[PDB]
């Protein structure tokens, strides 16, 4: 619920992250 | 907790997002820093464009979410911060913002952004002093 939220903003986060230098 | 510049420095930006994200007027002459904002601005805006479904089942899910926020943003960067981490937190913050006011009533979305920037500050203030602040992100 609440976790699942945190664990998808950390899998954009850290897609996001690494195709932008 | 401490409402310092950091505070201010963040909070004008993600204040001024969401208001442009809500009524679509645009605020990048409204904001103290306006080559921050149109960075950050069009970063959440891809990560919207791209994740927005998701964020649509994801806010369906969970029932009493104004006060799971803090939760939220703890559990996205208490092992790492980082800015995509960060950024992704200001972007699914805007979508809320707006499901509230959309779902018609407003002195939740008042609060918005002081709730992601307390939250956000009270966790990585030293790692965003240590950028000086948005410098960081350029």
């Amino acid at each position: 619920p609440e976790i699942w939220i945190a664990q998808e903003l950390r899998r954009i986060g850290d897609e996001f992250n690494a195709y932008y230098a | 907790v401490k409402k310092d510049e950091i505070y201010y420095t963040i909070l004008n930006i993600i204040q001024n997002y969401f208001i442009e994200y809500c009524t679509g007027k645009n605020r990048n002459f409204h904001v103290e820093d306006e080559n921050t904002y149109i960075i950050v601005k069009n970063m959440c805006d891809i990560i919207l464009r791209d994740n927005i479904v998701e964020f649509r089942k994801d806010i369906d899910r969970c029932s009493d979410i104004e006060n799971e926020i803090p939760e939220i943003v703890y559990d996205t960067i208490h092992d790492k911060i980082t800015w995509g981490r960060v950024i992704s937190i200001i972007a699914f913050g805007a979508y809320v913002t707006k499901v509230f006011k959309e779902k018609g009533r407003d002195n939740v979305v008042d609060l918005m952004p002081d709730i992601i920037t307390e939250s956000l500050l009270s966790r990585c203030r030293s790692w965003l002093s240590d950028q000086n602040c948005w410098d960081g992100l350029k």
